[PDB]
């Protein structure tokens, strides 16, 4: 109602999008502006941290640089000896010139090559003024064969710039007093017509480059067409006399970046295809640890279906199309002006040498460029909801972090945006799943313990079953988050450093924070949850923790110490002594690959809990008779009397349990 | 939040997108290329629909 200003490209939109891409501009927030203040103080301590990091410490690191650099001042200190040697030979020899030629001295009597000729020695200014070969040797041009507009009319426009059009006369000399009135005004009028000719050849030939979309993408017609533009930017007057030739290379390519930028924008964002639910592959990394090891593995390394390049394809494609936004935009370092340098009279050297690579190629410069925004934000924002990565994509996103060291392009800042695809790619690094492990070990304890409130007994009458899920089949994703960290993550590499590993400490929080998440499994430490606890830990610690790459070993023997301590508590009314402790207490987990009768799902032979409590209370507690039984067997006395032939001294030892709680002759000597 | 609240007052849509149609004409007296402000009046449009 109070219609506000014309928002035409203010101090924002120079990545103020990417500035506001800290978390979200999703409603809205001034709270998020405070969050920006927090990230600003984070950068303030990281940059004061860089400051005193580099202020004496890496200013001595700069003195460690002054080994090489003061060494350059040491060969350059021989250049002080070469400079005082040449300056001493020419100092004393030029003093000998001061006494030699100036014997009279009197330069109008002893050295009068220039005192006879105070202006007549500077008498080589006869090329004035205009304008024969400015438009005759270049119609628009006459060029493209190292021809008279390349070889001659260019250099005639260098004569239009050799003519210093504002240094006209100095009337005691008076070389171009009135000749400078229209020398480069007709040479820059006719070359203003050649300038508008190359401007219409820039919008025209660059609209043909907008038609040039050769092969994914590739603007190869803009490369051979860029060979038809190196002479326009070489063109040494100089070439942009009033920032115009570069405006034919940049302001003409302003909209003609957005033909290539719109091209990649609609182009790269169309490769979308995914799966739905992969509990089968977690039954292949649960079937891996079943037949392993203890067997031949299983896994292969098996799937890990993410190792098939659903998103790792772009790691060589949208890092290569990002390397069209960067490295073929570093072939727009063959089209910036080009590479304006170098021809020098005025198209002489680039009349011969007009063939750049340009990409990438080294690093010693200072420059700036554009045309990489939406390919970067497309590659990262495309890769966003990726919750399986970057666990298996550790060396992928860290190779992306360590991609571009040695170029002079902004592909390092892309690799830093691809470090942001490892680091500003947020806590995935997924230790909020530990917050899901304690928070879902408390707010989901109303379902698993709802069958297991009494778990290892039957006082509140519940079966010892809770489950290890999260991280049960996520322990299968330790072999699937670790198996594809050696093939898929290794096939995502690049220049310095980039895998070269070297990297993937993620992947060491698959030791560190996986033993922290597995310490929440130690906070999750029921006997199908002790059985599922050590079966899940050892379902990762059969192959993934010895290759010995984990840190949950003491978590596995800690929850397995709770499997000994709670499987002989679930069988604390059964074994007693070893009569249920070998095939019926630990083998309710070993053969599984209310707690009195509730070990009867696998119930490995012999003397299971369905007979250690019944066929020991059926004329077996004293003996088949009474002290002692005539049976040491392996069929039913193993529940009855071979148990008594395996717990013989445990009769009097078990009767000693009443001898501390509430002498020993008539029971411990003559027990019959 | 004003939208589902009352009517939105209607002024909390009417006057709110009037005095916001001020700055939605910040997003309309020129736009190039404020995809920020374009996203702003974009969600204003979708909410109004």
């Amino acid at each position: 109602e109070s219609k506000e200003e014309i928002k035409t490209m203010e101090n924002i939109d120079d990545e103020v999008l990417l500035e506001i891409l800290t978390d979200i501009n999703w409603s809205i927030e001034d709270d998020a502006d405070s969050m920006i203040e927090r990230i600003d103080l984070r950068l303030a301590e990281t940059e004061y941290l860089f400051n005193q990091n580099l202020l004496s410490l890496q200013k001595i690191g700069p003195n460690i640089r002054p080994y090489e650099d003061k060494v350059n001042d040491e060969c350059h200190r021989i250049i002080p000896t070469l400079s005082l040697f040449l300056m001493e030979m020419s100092n004393f020899s030029n003093d000998i010139e001061n006494v030699e030629s100036q014997d009279n001295g009197l330069q109008v009597e002893s050295a009068n090559k220039k005192l006879l000729w105070n202006t007549l020695d500077e008498l080589l200014k006869t090329v004035s003024l205009d304008e024969i070969s400015l438009n005759q040797l270049l119609e628009c041009p006459i060029r493209e064969k190292n021809l008279p507009w390349m070889e001659n009319q260019l250099n005639l426009l260098l004569k239009a710039f050799q003519a210093i059009g504002s240094d006209g006369n100095e009337v005691e000399y008076n070389l171009r007093e009135i000749s400078g009135l229209k020398q480069r005004l007709q040479f820059y009028e006719k070359v203003t017509k050649i300038f508008l000719n190359r401007i219409v050849e820039e919008m025209q030939k660059k609209f043909s480059n907008i038609r040039g979309q050769d092969i994914s993408h590739d603007q190869m017609i803009r490369i051979l067409t860029t060979l038809l533009i190196f002479s326009p930017l070489i063109l040494f007057c100089k070439e942009i006399s009033q920032k115009s030739y570069q405006a034919i290379v940049e302001n003409w390519n302003v909209s003609i970046q957005p033909v290539y930028m719109e091209l990649w924008t609609k182009k790269i964002s169309q490769l979308q295809g995914i799966d739905t639910n992969d509990e089968k592959m977690n039954e292949l990394s649960l079937s891996q640890l079943l037949n392993e090891w203890d067997t031949f593995r299983k896994e292969r390394k098996t799937n890990d279906i993410n190792p098939v390049f659903k998103n790792s394809f772009s790691l060589l494609t949208e890092c290569l199309q990002t390397m069209r936004q960067e490295c073929i935009v570093y072939q727009n370092f063959v089209e910036v002006f080009f590479h304006i340098s170098s021809k020098h009279n005025f198209e002489e050297y680039i009349k011969h040498f007009n063939d750049p690579d340009a990409p990438p190629i080294l690093l010693d410069t200072v420059k700036v460029m554009q045309s990489d925004r939406e390919a970067a934000v497309i590659e990262t924002q495309l890769v966003s909801r990726i919750f399986q990565p970057i666990v298996t994509r550790l060396s992928s996103y860290f190779v992306e972090l360590v991609k571009a060291e040695p170029t002079v392009a902004p592909a390092l800042t892309f690799y830093l945006e691809n470090e942001i695809k490892s680091l500003e790619s947020s806590n995935h690094e997924f230790l909020l799943s530990a917050v899901t492990r304690m928070y879902t070990q408390i707010k989901q304890v109303w379902s698993d313990n709802v069958e297991e409130q009494v778990l290892h007994f039957e006082r509140i009458s519940n079966a010892t079953t809770n489950g290890e899920i999260l991280p049960g089949i996520l322990d299968l994703p330790v072999g699937l988050k670790n198996s594809e960290d050696l093939f898929q993550f290794a096939k995502r590499s690049m220049d310095i450093k980039d895998t070269d590993e070297g990297y993937e400490s993620i992947e060491l929080m698959n030791s560190s924070f996986r033993k922290l998440s597995i310490a929440a499994t130690r906070s999750i430490t029921d006997y199908m949850e002790t059985i599922s606890l050590l079966v899940n830990s050892n379902w990762l610690t059969e192959m993934l923790s010895m290759d010995g790459i984990f840190d949950t070993s003491l978590q596995n023997v800690k929850k397995v110490f709770d499997v000994e301590k709670e499987s002989y508590a679930s069988f604390l009314l059964r074994d007693t002594m070893p009569k249920l402790t070998a095939f019926v207490y630990g083998v309710s987990n070993i053969i599984e690959n209310r707690q009195n009768l509730e070990n009867i799902l696998l119930a490995y032979t012999s003397h299971e809990i369905e007979t250690l409590v019944k066929r020991l209370h059926t004329h077996m507690v004293n003996d088949f008779g009474y002290h002692q039984e005539n049976a040491i067997n392996n069929v039913l006395c193993d529940k009855l009397w071979s148990c008594i032939q395996g717990q013989t001294v445990s009769l009097y030892l078990k009767l000693y349990t009443v001898i501390d709680k509430h002498k020993n002759d008539i029971i411990s000597a003559f027990e019959e | 939040k004003r939208c589902l609240t009352n009517n939105d007052f209607n002024e909390f849509i009417i006057e709110y997108s009037k005095g916001l149609t001020l700055r939605r004409r910040f997003n309309q007296s020129s736009d190039a290329s404020q995809s920020l402000v374009i996203k702003r009046i974009w969600t204003q449009i979708e909410n109004l629909l």
